């Protein structure tokens, strides 16, 4: 009837963690000098492992994730380590003189702008020329031809180097090792709450850093339906996440050709210009099908009145301003375009000609990207016909009387374009040390890692091996590698040392002397063993773990090493 | 004038092997040594820069690398489309010369 304590190594309890993720990539996928720097990340594995929880229900919150403020954090580190070692247009902030340029034809869109420019390698003005878009250039001195680069008085514009690449890789992130991701699986999981069926990987899928404004492009689609997530829902003030069950395809070009010409700045510097149009002049402009977005939205509007009731829905466009924020954006083919949207969120659907929505979209190069003030990135001329052809695959919508609510195309931050892809991970710390109560004195069907995390202590007991042969084994992803590894070593060894004060370094079932003591769990072996899995045991014995831990050490190894120095005589 | 020579100064392979091709200095250029390949009767295009930086366009099939006088060009997984004259340039210190070029025959 006496029951002693018994120390358990490679417990598949997990608790919530924050961690640094480090990045893999498909090494086969691969070109160098691209902002994401994905050629630095580690190869993955063909076999991504993927081990399905049985029994395992777990919390999923998309609005606290860390991996969110992470990849943020990871992407504008990218972003500037990249744009740093490049050219800066300071000297290029100049008054410029600037005629309409004559000619869907554009109709005074594009400015030739004549300015002169002083050169550090001489004692040099040289009078100049370049064409630039309206929305680079704002206007001074009231009516006169002067004007100046768009926010060179609020930020230092940065002229990104043209070796660099902007095309999305689908980047994969990985936990450090003795932390796992959990992945919910649930068909119509709506980013928040329990999910039921949870998987535990090392790697997520590759999520392609895409960025863009109010629809999100590529990613990934939904399996069963279109699915709306919001944080509190009611509040107006908050991003509502839209995922569509099938994409729309988007066919988005700028027709004008063009060259480019380059102005030394300095010696092995120069600002990357526009030079004479070839060809005519035509609108930017991008095609997307009216039958497809019709059906779209009646998918959406069908969610949207599930959740809201049965009222009215309509959609408006987004309230004039700055076009980096009140209109589309996305980087397809390195050029940046910016397009009016309008046309899709232009019409009420309560309880007709054209079978293409042609949307106008204008083209801009010094972009306040990340929403900052202080650094602006002027992207140099592509000199081609991008053709794009991208995937719509959601949708960011904002909620502004009569029964009607008013939804509007927009967003927060970027975080709103990758929660759409990070919805579904979560990433754990995983603790393989524990204790039980057990009926041994000292006396001096395999799952993969975690597989047995849904199962009773029981059974579970005999799969700790799984967990014991896991945990462990100058850019931003060197440095956050390094980081990980670190972390790995130092929980690895805490780990270790753990059991080496215990008297258990060798074992994975380890018999102590320290008696169970009732107030601890007043329970038999067969309500605890039979009955509670690992993780509510622990959450059960999270306030008595530290004085177990204090009665192990101090009553079975600093006394076994006395008792046994005094039996040799 | 800085002396360049390169070798085998005739080359053949068969399709999907991989050849190297060695570009030789009499003086050490660092990094500085770009490599080109020449189509019969046209102009060449640049496939390497600074030894090892590889033009956009080219597929990563075509490696480099290598400093001071001895420098090499490794084409792995050979293609028809490969055929041609290749061809090391020094943009270390002018006059930027060539090599003698090296002729890759496809079997
Ligand atoms: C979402 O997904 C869609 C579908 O995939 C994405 O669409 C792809 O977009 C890319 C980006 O433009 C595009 O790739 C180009 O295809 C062209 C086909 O003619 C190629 O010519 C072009 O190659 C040039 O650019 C590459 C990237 O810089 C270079 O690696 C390459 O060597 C070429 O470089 C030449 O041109 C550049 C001009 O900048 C110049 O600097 C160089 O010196 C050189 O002259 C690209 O490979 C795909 O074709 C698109 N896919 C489809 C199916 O249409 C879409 O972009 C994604 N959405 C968003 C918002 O990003
Ligand atoms: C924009 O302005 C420049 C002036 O800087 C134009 O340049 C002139 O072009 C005409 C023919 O079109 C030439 O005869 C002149 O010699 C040019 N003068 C220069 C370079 O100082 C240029 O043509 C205009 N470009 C566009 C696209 O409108
Ligand atoms: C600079 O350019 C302006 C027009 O842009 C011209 O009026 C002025 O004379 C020029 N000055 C010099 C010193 O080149
Ligand atoms: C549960 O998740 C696994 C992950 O591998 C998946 O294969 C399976 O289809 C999912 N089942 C359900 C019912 O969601
Ligand atoms: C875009 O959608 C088409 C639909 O046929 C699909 O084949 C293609 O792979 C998708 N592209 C991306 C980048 O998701
Ligand atoms: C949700 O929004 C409503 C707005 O009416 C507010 O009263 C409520 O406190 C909010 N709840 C949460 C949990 O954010
Ligand atoms: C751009 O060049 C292409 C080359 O095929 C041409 O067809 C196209 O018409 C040109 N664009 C304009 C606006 O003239
Ligand atoms: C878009 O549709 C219009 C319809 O007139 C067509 O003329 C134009 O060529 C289309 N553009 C693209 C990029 O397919
Ligand atoms: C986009 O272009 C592709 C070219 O293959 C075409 O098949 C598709 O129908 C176009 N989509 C739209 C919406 O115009
Ligand atoms: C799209 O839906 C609206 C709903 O009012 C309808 O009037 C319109 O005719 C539909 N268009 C197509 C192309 O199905
Ligand atoms: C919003 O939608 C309503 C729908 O009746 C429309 O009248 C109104 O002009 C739209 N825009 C604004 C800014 O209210
Ligand atoms: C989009 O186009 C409409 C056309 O009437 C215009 O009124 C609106 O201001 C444009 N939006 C932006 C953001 O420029
Ligand atoms: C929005 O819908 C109304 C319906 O009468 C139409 O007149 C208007 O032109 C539409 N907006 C745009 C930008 O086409």
């Amino acid at each position: 009837e006496k029951l002693w304590v018994t120390v358990y190594y490679g417990v598949p309890v997990w608790k919530d963690a924050e961690t640094t993720l480090f990045c893999a990539s498909d090494a086969k996928a691969t070109e160098k000098h691209n902002v994401w720097a994905t050629h630095a990340c580690v190869p993955t594995d063909p076999n991504p492992q993927e081990v399905v929880l049985e029994n395992v229900t777990e919390h999923f919150n998309m609005w606290k994730n860390n991996m969110v403020e992470q990849m943020q954090t990871d992407i504008i580190s990218l972003w500037d380590q990249s744009l740093k070692p490049c050219v800066k247009l300071t000297p290029l902030c100049v008054t410029l003189n600037c005629k309409d340029v004559n000619a869907t034809m554009e109709r005074g869109e594009i400015k030739n702008c004549s300015f002169n420019i002083t050169t550090e390698l001489r004692d040099k003005v040289q009078k100049v020329y370049a064409l630039f878009y309206k929305l680079d250039v704002v206007p001074i001195d009231n009516n006169n031809t002067s004007y100046r680069l768009i926010s060179c008085d609020t930020s230092v514009i940065t002229q990104a180097c043209p070796k660099i690449s902007f095309e999305p890789i689908p980047i994969h992130y990985c936990a450090p090792a003795g932390f796992a991701i959990l992945k919910c699986n649930d068909k119509t999981f709506n980013g928040k709450g329990p999910c039921k069926n949870v998987s535990t990987v090392q790697c997520t899928h590759g999520i392609r850093p895409v960025v863009s404004t109010q629809l999100l492009l590529n990613g990934s689609l939904a399996e069963e339906e279109v699915v709306i997530r919001s944080d509190n829902f009611t509040n107006n003030a908050k991003t509502i996440i839209v995922q569509l069950k099938e994409s729309v395809e988007i066919n988005c070009t700028r027709p004008n050709n063009y060259t480019r010409k380059s102005i030394r700045i300095g010696p092995g510097r120069a600002f990357y210009t526009m030079g004479e149009i070839i060809g005519d002049i035509r609108q930017a402009h991008c095609n997307i099908s009216r039958a497809k977005w019709n059906d779209t939205l009646k998918q959406i509007v069908i969610k949207l009145r599930e959740q809201f009731e049965n009222k009215t829905i309509v959609f408006n466009h987004s309230s004039g301003g700055d076009p980096e924020i009140v209109m589309h954006s996305f980087n397809c083919g390195g050029e940046f375009f910016y397009c009016n949207s309008t046309q899709l969120f232009n019409s009420t659907w309560n309880n007709t000609e054209g079978n293409t929505i042609t949307l106008p979209c204008r083209i801009k190069q010094i972009i306040n990207m990340w929403q900052r003030v202080g650094q602006a990135m002027y992207a140099p001329p592509i000199r081609g016909q991008i053709r794009c052809s991208s995937n719509i695959t959601g949708l960011l919508l904002t909620r502004d009387e009569n029964g009607t609510e008013i939804f509007r195309p927009g967003g927060g931050d970027m975080r709103d374009n990758w929660r759409s892809e990070l919805y579904k991970y979560k990433v754990v710390k995983i603790e393989p040390l524990g204790v039980a109560p057990t009926r041994c004195k000292r006396r001096v069907v395999r799952r993969g890692f975690l597989g047995a995390a849904g199962s009773t202590m029981g059974a579970a007991s005999m799969t700790l091996t799984v967990q014991a042969r896991n945990l462990l084994s100058l850019g931003v992803w060197g440095i956050k590698q390094l980081q990980a590894r670190v972390l790995a070593v130092e929980r690895y060894l805490r780990d270790q040392q753990l059991l080496g004060i215990w008297g258990c370094s060798g074992k994975l079932i380890c018999t102590t002397a320290v008696p169970w003591n009732a107030s601890w769990s007043n329970k038999s072996l067969d309500r605890i063993w039979n009955n509670m899995t690992w993780m509510e045991w622990e959450r059960e014995i999270d306030n008595y773990t530290s004085e177990i831990y204090t009665l192990i050490e101090e009553s079975q190894n600093q006394q076994e090493k006395n008792e046994q120095e005094l039996l040799c005589l | 004038d800085i002396q360049m020579t390169q070798s085998p100064s005739s080359l053949s392979a068969s399709v999907g092997d991989t050849v190297t091709i060695t570009c030789r200095a009499r003086h050490g250029v660092g990094e500085n040594l770009n490599w080109y390949q020449q189509k019969p009767g046209k102009a060449p295009k640049v496939l390497i820069y600074m030894a090892s930086s590889r033009q956009s366009g080219i597929p990563s099939r075509f490696r480099g690398g290598g400093s001071g006088t001895e420098f090499t060009l490794t084409i792995s997984s050979l293609q028809p489309e490969d055929f041609g004259t290749y061809h090391c340039q020094q943009s270390y210190s002018y006059p930027w010369t060539f090599g003698q070029g090296t002729k890759v025959e496809i079997k």
